[PDB]
């Protein structure tokens, strides 16, 4: 599996980045990576990105990145709604696709 | 509005999710920016800069009309 | 627009089989290869198998291997999934989902669309 905390935490308007460690196989392979938010009673669904900036450089409220056997997803001015659990995947040539164990996003008051 | 239209007729050429919302992000009006400016700063890799410049130019062609 | 939706879900007891299905709406099926991915009660996702758009190449996860069995119907939109041997390992709500092209990796975009799940219960 792919490597993620197992809970993060903040309050509204904060910003929060959840990791994600694989190896030179997948995530080290990997040029994009994607991620998943789950809320609870749901199926998983896919983070799309913007790819348009805000005008005055406020950060989108998704973004992710990645280097080397390392990825991240930031999510910024949180809400109530970010309240999910979240899962990084990745390709790889023999175990097909991988997932992280998942990350539990709360935001407090 | 055939703005919409061919946009969207643009975007269903595109498999992916992730590619389409490249394209309908490309058709956003930018006049500060050209499509080559704003299309040199994306990071989602070749299939999105392609469809964000297809409907890039085909949105500004448009509208100049 | 995009809709998935499996059925097939229920109680067995261990050794048993049973088949998963999955209709899926509003795209061209045979443009993309699918997967099954699954969650067992409070656990992570675990992908199961994926196959191509045209059904020449399948993939499974080495818990899975020998025992499932992944094929599509691409004149009735359709996803299957043949499980035999079930054990209580295998207990999980079962996802069928739209996957990206493997061959576009390093550029590889995930399972952009997602069916509702069926719970698989092997006790």
């Amino acid at each position: 599996a792919l490597t993620q905390p197992a809970s993060v935490s903040g309050s509204p308007g904060q910003s929060i980045t959840i990791s994600c460690t694989g190896t030179s196989s997948d995530i080290g392979g990997s040029k994009y990576v994607s991620w998943y938010q789950q809320h609870p009673g749901k199926a998983p669904k896919l983070i799309i990105f913007d790819v348009n900036r805000r005008p005055s450089g406020l950060s989108n409220r998704f973004s992710a990145s990645k280097s080397g056997n390392t990825a991240s997803l930031t999510i910024s001015g949180l809400q109530a709604e970010d309240e999910a659990d979240y899962y990084c995947t990745s390709y790889h040539p023999t175990k097909t696709i991988l997932f992280g164990g998942g990350t539990k996003l709360t935001v407090l008051a | 509005s055939t703005l919409q239209k061919k946009i969207e007729e643009i975007a269903a050429k595109y498999k992916h999710s992730v590619v389409k919302k490249c394209c309908y992000d490309g058709a956003c009006v930018n006049n500060d920016e050209t499509c080559e400016q704003r299309a040199a700063r994306i990071s989602l890799g070749p299939r999105c800069i392609k469809a964000f410049t297809e409907c890039c130019v085909v949105a500004s062609q448009l509208r100049a009309n | 627009e995009v809709q998935l939706l499996e059925s097939g879900g229920g109680l067995v007891q261990p050794g048993g089989s049973l088949r998963l299905s999955c209709a899926a709406s509003g795209f061209t099926f045979s443009s993309y290869a699918m997967s099954w991915v699954r969650q067992a009660p409070g656990k992570g996702l675990e992908w199961v198998s994926a196959i191509s758009g045209s059904g020449g190449s399948t993939y499974y996860a080495d818990s899975v291997k020998g025992r499932f069995t992944i094929s599509r119907d691409n004149s009735k939109n359709t996803l299957y999934l043949q499980m035999n041997s079930l054990r209580a390992e295998d207990t999980a709500v079962y996802y069928c989902a739209r996957d990206d092209d493997y061959e576009e990796w390093p550029w590889y975009y995930g399972m952009d669309v997602w069916g509702q799940g069926t719970m698989v219960t092997v006790s």
